[PDB]
């Protein structure tokens, strides 16, 4: 399994995990395959990767308008699973995510969506819009199909939802770093160590913090705190609204920045 | 785990982002905790008759049905302050607010309706509101937006998406997800994430309750069929709700068919969209084959909404409630029929409602039947776009 | 010969043409009849309470009054159908005009309030109703002209002197004196030529009889006063008239002082102008030396007319009521506050009687008093008059 | 008494009167001077003479603007009572009629305006807005100074108002030729003859018919149907309007109109 294998090398080698989050499709289907392959290449352990959607309510403006770049190129969600399946193909160990909206996820049938997951390739799923209160059918549909479910721990998380995301989820746990949605201008303050070790007691799946988390302190911050990752979208995306007339300067501030940011995960 | 059932059959729940469920079971708990409070039914009986305006009238309409065998009663939520339906549950809401320790109000608003009603609550009960708007609602309706305004709400326009009501829930939504420690998020209408399907038709459900005992005084039986039109749910469930067990009573909701079914440009998903899960339920909407949410279309802004709420489409499921639409010029013909044969202006919304009981009536003219229509709101808002319709139309 | 006195003191009387007083006789006597027969008297209720709304709520304002040792409560005639008290007595004149054979209805008005009153009643009851309006106030008033059209009212505009509400008087009587045996005049206040202020005041009488009622049954005693505005009579003779005898109740008059009573632009004919004989009566009026009629002034429309009802004219002259005037300045600072503090938006005809109510809190802030205004009409026809108002001061 | 006298030789000549009206001071106080006496000159038996009032309800359209004419010019009441002390001083005979709106009898004292009136020589006034049964203060102010108040008889009368006219009026009693307001444009219709005859039954001051008087055959048709004569305002204000600009062809229409209306009286 794709994200014990990560987390067990990682703690050999005392690293934590660095997981930039892309709008699959963003700018265009070619770009957005270049630009994956140049976060792995720079270092990243892991992928999340988004569907456009057309409502996206846990995001600010930075990747509300990734997802309208999307689909200004006609990104539709059967061509986001043909790259998933590229992707999958030319990268056969590092773990693929999937942050979903619960519509995209239930509207041709939840089990066939799981199932098109496990043909091309994914190992996680985290559906932003379906809590752990709402999440059987979407849990079972993912473990039937191999794929680990993804369940948020947010700052104010009680006793009962820890025991409950410690025990339902797989893979990773998702730590938020604050309220609110997306975006980079906004940095989490409240400090997360009292979660971060409650999860562990419970034995939870490792926890990625996100949410606001743009510069190399803030990732070497997470890990300091226990965290086992820190994940990054805006930040990311921000590189590529900036650098869309240079595709190639895109690529390269992309690697730069990437590069950075992994490194602050080491040790 | 929740005190209510967050579900109508298979519809409803609460599809939120995680860090939202504790707000939303505060708030549950709040409400269940008011309904058996009477210090709270006292405070707010107390706003809605003397504040507000309730009772309202039950019309009887002395012109519109001459030469049929149809009676049709009007019931006239137009009377209440604000001019719509909207005032009741706001109020209540409100109360929660108070009684939960926030000091902020979130809303949103398409025709403006729920807009001037949260701002006048808000003002009244010493609440700081801000009001989301479609920019493009902004511009049609810039005296609402004014009115908000004066009464002290912010309003802040939404240049998203089809830039109505839809893009207006979203950034709700996002605000409330950053300041809900803070600030109540006033829903509008009996649609979104358990409770508020629930607690919007507590505090709409007088309208019904009313109804029946008036028509009691009047006619001595209950209305063969009640009648409301459907945007997202509230001023309907109000009317329907203590019907429903009276199973003899007939229960239509229209939706807007805007410029036809046919054309797809409407607002109509209980009956014309598909299931889906988005604005945190389970529910109709309309959305693309790939499960992208698509763009309502209305005459009236109130109506322009492309989901419904949750327990409307349990109750069609099952039959107990039936669904129609009423296309624009149909709810434009009963909006001019009601001005100039009874005095009333009513809103275009409920001009959809107005003009599916014109056509019972005029469809089967010697049918015996006592028909209840709820006038959600009153027109004064809707005269300039039927100004400027008519105007185009070289009727005027 | 009359049935009833139709002077109050010195005031009041029937100067009219010759050719008028057959018409006005039958008037006299078709109230007379009317206010004898139950029948006539159930149809008004029956219309008061299940068309227009009656009984309107008695509201304790919340914040206003904070910090002081005033109670306020605001008698909701904003929440009539229409809009305004204007409703109570067009119902009843309309009843009357069928029951004298009369099939169309001339009016007149300013703010466009009555006119609004006179076409919703006329389009229930059956009537061909022709209002006019001076043309200035059809431009500022479009609005509420095309309100009026869609209720199948013709609208007239008047180019002719202050086009403003005495130019429209004035047309009105030269058409009814050519057209008397069809057409009903509905006059929109409590003045004119005997029997319309006697008609206007016991067609409006149950504002007070209804405020009495209410204030009894919350505070356990009468008002200390009862504050209304005066810009022909109508609503205050409406609130006072059930307290004239209960003489410990102050009856406080508010006329428009515009600009300032000493600008002389203002419509405070009752405190600062001088005994005339115009528009059918003997009354206090704005005049030249010689007796020229004078324009008024108020940023109000419907407190713009340069005469008063010659009942106010009376009781001030025996010191039963007391009347003073506000300025447009005065008038526009309570409806902010009302918009802000209570969230209900006053017209800004009321809007002057809120603002004495203030001053007399403000000036004796530890003076034990129970206060009711008056909310005569919303303000909905006044925000884009109160926004250009706002946008011209920078304050917007 | 100017009307007795002049009755009793039109009945003598087997002639009814012709009334001409025009407001004082229209178009200005110079023109309305040679104006009236053009009228006289021209055959007038009489005088009926307005004074400037600023809400003229009695009247339509062609008197309006008279009024607003004399305003234009500065004319006031008091001018206008020098012009009426001039006029009667020019012809001693012809009696000379005011038709007044009640207030401006009114408000500088009822009894002072008759005996302004009184003053200059005027020899009756009807006050447009003051009906039988409010006239008593006004009545008796006349009478007071030798002034004959004047009533109308309008079509619509009963008995009781006939007894009322009669009784109470002096000079002439003016006979309304339909409802409505001053106009040429708009001619009576309804027959008159059983008032007319009605008021004679009760010795009422001779009847004058107006309103809506603007043809010789008008004038003949009130002779003929026992009226003692006819007055005619907006026929000819009407031609006053027209010729503005001509000072003297106004006064050439004027002769020829009310010689052609006076000759139709004749006999
Ligand atoms: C007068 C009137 N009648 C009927 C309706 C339909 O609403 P309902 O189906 O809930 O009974 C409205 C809606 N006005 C909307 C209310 C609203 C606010 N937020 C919403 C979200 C979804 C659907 C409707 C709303 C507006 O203010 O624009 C209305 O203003
Ligand atoms: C909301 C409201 N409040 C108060 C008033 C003052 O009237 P009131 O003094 O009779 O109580 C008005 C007048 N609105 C006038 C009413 C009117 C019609 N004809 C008139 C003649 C004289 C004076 C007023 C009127 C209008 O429609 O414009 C009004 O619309
Ligand atoms: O965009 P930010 O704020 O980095 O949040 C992470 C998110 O995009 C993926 O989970
Ligand atoms: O204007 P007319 O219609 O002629 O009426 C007469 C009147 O002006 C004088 O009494
Ligand atoms: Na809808
Ligand atoms: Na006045």
């Amino acid at each position: 399994e794709r994200y014990e294998n990560l987390f067990a090398q990682l703690n050999d080698r005392r690293e934590g995990a660095f997981v930039p989050f892309v709008t699959l499709g963003d700018p265009g289907i070619e770009q957005s395959l270049k630009i994956i392959d140049t976060l792995i290449d720079a270092g990243a352990d892991a992928l999340e990767l988004g569907v456009p959607f057309s409502d996206p309510l846990a995001d600010g403006p930075t990747i509300q308008n990734a997802n309208l770049r999307a689909f200004a190129a006609g990104v539709t969600p059967a061509q986001c699973f043909e790259m998933l399946a590229l992707i999958r193909e030319k990268h056969p160990t590092i773990p693929i995510g999937l942050l979903m909206y619960a519509n995209l996820v239930f509207n041709n049938g939840i089990d066939a969506f799981y199932a098109r997951c496990e043909q091309v390739g994914v190992d996680s799923v985290l559906v932003a819009d379906v809590p752990v209160e709402e999440s059987a059918p979407f849990r079972q549909a993912a473990l039937r199909h191999n794929i680990a479910p993804i369940f948020i721990c947010p700052p104010n998380a009680d006793d009962d939802l820890l025991r409950q995301v410690a025990s339902y989820g797989r893979g990773y746990t998702y730590l938020l770093s604050r309220s609110g949605v997306t975006g980079a201008e906004n940095r989490g303050a409240l400090p997360l160590h009292h979660l971060i070790e409650k999860l562990k007691e419970y034995h939870a799946a490792p926890a990625l913090q996100g949410f606001g988390i743009s510069s190399p302190e803030q990732v070497s911050a997470a890990v300091r705190a226990g965290a086992a990752g820190a994940i990054s979208g805006s930040a990311i995306v921000k590189i590529i609204e900036k650098n869309l007339a240079s595709p190639k300067q895109m690529l390269a501030e992309l690697r730069s920045f990437v590069s950075a940011m992994k490194a602050a995960s080491r040790a | 785990t929740t005190l209510l059932n967050p579900y109508f059959g298979e519809f409803g729940g609460m599809y939120v982002p995680q860090i939202l469920m504790p707000a939303l079971n505060q708030l549950e708990e709040a409400f269940v905790s008011a309904q058996k409070d009477p210090e709270f039914q006292a405070q707010f009986a107390d706003l809605l008759k003397n504040y507000a305006g309730r009772p309202t009238a039950l019309t009887k309409c002395q012109n519109i049905t001459a030469g049929t065998r149809t009676t049709l009663y009007l019931k006239r939520e137009d009377l209440l302050h604000g001019g719509a339906h909207k005032t009741n549950q706001v109020l209540g809401q409100a109360l929660l607010a108070k009684r939960m320790g926030k000091s902020e109000i979130i809303a949103e608003t398409g025709a403006g309706q729920h807009g001037v009603a949260s701002a006048l609550a808000s003002a009244l009960l010493g609440l700081k509101c801000r009001i989301y708007m479609g920019a493009k609602d902004v511009e049609r309706q810039s005296p609402n937006v004014f009115r908000m305004r004066l009464m002290g709400a912010e309003v802040i326009p939404v240049h998203s998406g089809s830039a109505t009501l839809k893009d207006a829930c979203n950034e709700a939504l996002r605000d409330w997800s950053g300041s809900y420690e803070t600030a109540h998020y006033m829903l509008g209408t009996a649609a979104g994430p358990h409770p508020y399907p629930t607690i919007v038709r507590e505090f709409q459900r007088m309208i019904g309750e009313e109804t029946k005992a008036q028509i009691l005084d009047k006619e001595g039986r209950l209305p063969d069929a009640v009648i409301a039109c459907v945007g997202g749910g509230s001023n309907a469930i109000g009317m329907f709700a203590d019907f429903i067990n009276d199973t003899s009573v007939g229960l239509i909701g229209v939706e807007p068919g805007g410029h036809g079914i046919e054309t797809g440009e409407h607002g109509a998903p209980l009956k014309h969209g598909r299931v889906g899960i988005y604005f945190g339920m389970k529910a109709p909407m309309m959305q693309t084959a790939d499960g992208q949410i698509e763009e309502s279309y209305s005459i009236s802004a109130g109506l322009d909404f492309p989901s419904v709420g949750p327990q409307h489409a349990y109750l069609n499921s099952i039959g107990r409630a039936d669904y129609v639409s009423i296309t624009d010029d149909e709810a434009l013909e009963a909006f001019k029929t009601l001005c100039r044969h009874e005095g009333i202006i009513p809103a275009l919304e409920s001009s959809h409602a107005l003009a599916h009981a014109l056509k019972m009536m005029r469809e089967q003219p010697e049918k015996e039947q006592l028909l209840v229509v709820n006038l959600s709101g009153r027109g004064d808002k809707d005269i300039f776009t039927v100004h400027d319709i008519l105007k185009a139309r070289g009727e005027i």
